[PDB]
């Protein structure tokens, strides 16, 4: 996902614009779906809401816009415990033997011949919740093993929380509705209202552990790999309590970034850092948000925010219409210089016109190149100190930068990395003349429809993710629900599109008909005034009624 | 009078404005627009978060989540217990509360009403009413995606040692 706000210092009207861009799949139980909620005098919301769920989850009212992103706190902790000695389904805490309690479920399955069968199946769980194995990281041995603690089971004010948000009115509102409930689970939350004010907070439910806890709760070798993991042999490791927050054991809101500016933020799923480079948000629990190098996306976004010149709506379109590759920026320069020193290496040849014809983009009509280069990075990511600049924490925006071809192991392993790159990609059944559009797709029922964007780690904002299936890349997620709102006086003016469309039945005249013009990059009016929505001449309307 | 009383007026593509003048009439609202766009996915999903694909489709196949139907089955039945599913639902407001009532009497009464013009999976054994239970366990299933959700198969996978060296 992305998200950026924009205040009054910065948008070309002086009021507040939201882009709404999340990333999310294009099926299942995490599908949005677009609608309208309005109880006259007292409820008026629109924007989109995933399977089941009564309420809106990204959307906008008369003076308000917001939206989420996945983010980088955990929700969660491992508890590493000591077992018994003397019995691997106990454990010791401060010393005293415990026993696992069980819970055994029982499940129907459906047999070869067609008959339910009985299957039942044990669940240990120690005080701390549930035992887990990834076999070869996280055993069950004689010595030790593992328990989750979910911060979201208790979280039962999770559905109040989104109806309270759609009941704000705006940044302010928004603010004190969503730090007083705590009831977010997963996301950060990104707005802007009419008076032009720009809200990111990182603000969810999180394990709290006071800090001179941390450094002997914390599991070293497993924090290190961003798992967040506590000991669980030692009563003093379990979460912090604090008669502010709004759940036991969750970190209070008052100790969870926030940042509300009148000129920009963003985030594309990096943690609270660089939300606006200009005010950088430090010294907060490793739980909740780390000074880690950013992603291509929001170095892409951070690259087009800067600076002084106004931003328009459609310089926030743009940015995901674009499908620029922003990672071709970084090595693409470097690459096609080793292409010219390497003429007449006849392995390297097609790719490397490929990759000189190319325009950088993840466009219906970005020609092979793209396809050459993102094999190349796959192998590229994995090299050794094959960065000329590498990762400066004083340029945390501007590097990594380049490739170190002037170090002769690292010209040798890039020209290497390409060369399998471009025979991979020459070994799959890809045509002459072939562009990405002929190549990523999403199927609607017996035909296809060609789908701009690429993958996100690639930092192309228009985030789309595919699998190979048969002839073609399928499109499985990215870019769905967007929304880029405005507060114009008539009332708020909202633009964007759902490009999976709203319905996943290929019998409905809406499973493919905001798809089309999602190939086409043709957002449009999110209507949301009565007068927006009698302008409809599509438009219908039916009353319906029971008793209780 | 009583009860569920919805005004939906649909705009282009197909999406809804849901008009009602209570939080029962708006969740009637929701879940009948929702149902004629969607009815046989939030059916699928239902029958993943009550457990029950391997009693519908066997253990070969994988939800859309792709876990395995089994190890699936086992993980939701332990998440969505009566006991938690009780514990939830004492926790919501009453808006909240009638906000899922009326979803659900919403989607019931398009399925009452379906004959197939925007449903594919008409007459199938798991296209069936719901409750609000149902969409307890859609919303719970939603909520440990950050958490416990991502250790599924893990969860499943948690035996205690044999006899081994
Ligand atoms: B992105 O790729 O970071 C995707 C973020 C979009 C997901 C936002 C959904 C809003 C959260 C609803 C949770 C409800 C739980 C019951």
């Amino acid at each position: 996902s992305n998200a950026i706000a924009v205040g009054s210092e910065r948008s070309a009207d002086g009021k507040g614009m939201l882009l709404a861009n999340p990333h999310f799949p294009w099926n299942g139980a995490m599908r949005f779906y677009q609608m309208h909620l309005t109880i006259p005098g007292r409820l008026d919301v629109m924007g989109a809401s995933l399977p089941g769920l009564p309420v809106v989850n990204i959307g906008f009212s008369r003076h308000l816009a917001w939206t989420h992103t996945v983010d980088t706190s955990s929700h969660f902790t491992l508890y590493r415990l000591a077992l018994d000695p003397k019995d691997p389904r106990r454990y010791l805490v401060d010393g005293r033997s415990l026993p696992l309690e069980e819970k055994s479920v029982a499940i129907e399955v459906r047999g070869a011949d067609g008959k339910l069968s009985r299957v039942e199946h044990k669940v240990y769980q120690s005080i701390y919740g549930p035992l887990v194995v990834w076999p070869g990281k996280l055993d069950w041995n004689r010595s030790e093993a593992y328990a989750l603690r979910d911060a979201n089971l208790e979280n039962t004010r999770v559905l109040q929380q989104w109806y309270s948000i759609n009941q704000a009115s705006d940044v302010a509102d928004l603010r004190r509705r969503v730090e007083a409930l705590q009831g977010i689970p997963w996301v950060n939350t990104l707005a802007a209202d009419e008076q032009g004010n720009a809200l990111y907070m990182n603000q969810s439910v999180v394990p709290y552990l006071k800090p001179e806890l941390i450094p002997a709760c914390a599991i070293p070798q497993l924090v290190a790999e961003g798992l967040p993991a506590l000991q669980g042999q030692d009563s003093r490791c379990a979460w912090s309590r604090d008669p502010a927050a709004a759940q036991a054991g969750i970190t209070p809101a008052a100790q969870l970034p926030v940042l509300l500016r009148r000129d920009f933020v963003q985030n594309s799923n990096d943690s609270a850092w660089l939300t606006n480079p200009a005010s950088p948000l430090q010294g907060f629990s490793p739980l909740v948000s780390q000074e880690k190098p950013i992603g291509p996306r929001a170095r892409y976004a951070l690259s087009r925010l800067q600076g002084k010149q106004p931003l328009e709506a459609k310089t926030l379109e743009e940015m995901v219409t674009a499908n620029h590759v922003f990672s071709a920026d970084q090595v693409l320069p470097d690459l096609l210089r080793l292409c010219r020193d390497n003429q007449g290496e006849k392995s390297l040849a097609r790719a490397c016109a490929a990759l000189a014809q190319w325009d950088r983009g993840a466009n219906l009509d970005s020609g092979s190149g793209f396809v050459y280069f993102q094999r190349f990075m796959q192998r590229f990511a994995e090299l050794d100190g094959a960065w000329k600049e590498p990762f400066d924490a004083q340029r945390p925006l501007d590097t990594p930068q380049g490739i170190a071809l002037d170090r002769p192991q690292v010209a040798t392993q890039v020209r290497q990395a390409l060369a399998d790159a471009a025979a991979e990609v020459e070994k799959s059944g890809i045509p002459d003349g072939a562009r990405w559009g002929d190549l990523q797709v999403s199927t609607r029922g017996q035909e296809r429809i060609a789908i701009p964007g690429g993958d996100g780690h690639f930092g192309v904002y228009n985030a789309i993710q595919s699998v190979r299936k048969g002839d073609h890349l399928e499109v499985v997620g990215g870019t769905s629900y967007i929304q880029l709102v405005t507060f114009p006086e008539e009332g708020p003016k909202a633009r964007g599109l759902l490009a999976f469309s709203q319905s996943s039945d290929p019998r409905s005249p809406h499973y493919r008909d905001q798809t089309e013009l999602f190939s086409r990059q043709q957002w449009q009016t999110l209507p949301f005034s009565d007068r927006q929505i009698d302008a409809d001449p599509q438009l219908q309307r039916l009353s319906i009624r029971e008793a209780a | 009078p009583t009860g569920l009383a919805a005004d939906i007026r649909w705009t282009a593509y197909g999406v809804p404005h849901i008009r009602a003048k209570d939080e029962r009439g708006l969740g009637y609202g929701i879940g009948y627009a929702y149902a004629r766009d969607n009815a046989c996915l939030l059916a699928e999903e239902i029958v993943t978060a009550r457990g029950e694909r391997a009693r519908y489709f066997g253990s070969e196949g994988k939800s859309s989540a792709e876990l395995d139907n089994l190890p699936s089955d086992i993980f939701y039945a332990w998440l969505n217990q009566p006991e938690a599913l009780q514990a939830f639902w004492q926790a919501q407001t009453p808006a909240v509360r009638q906000l899922l009532e009326g979803y659900a009497a919403g989607f019931n009464r398009f399925l009452r009403e379906a004959d197939g013009k925007t449903t594919s999976c008409l007459g199938q054994p798991w296209l069936r009413a719901i409750a609000t239970d149902d969409l307890l366990r859609l919303t719970r299933r939603l909520l440990v995606e950050g958490g416990v959700g991502q250790f599924a198969d893990a969860l499943v996978a948690a035996a205690p040692p044999g006899a081994e060296k």
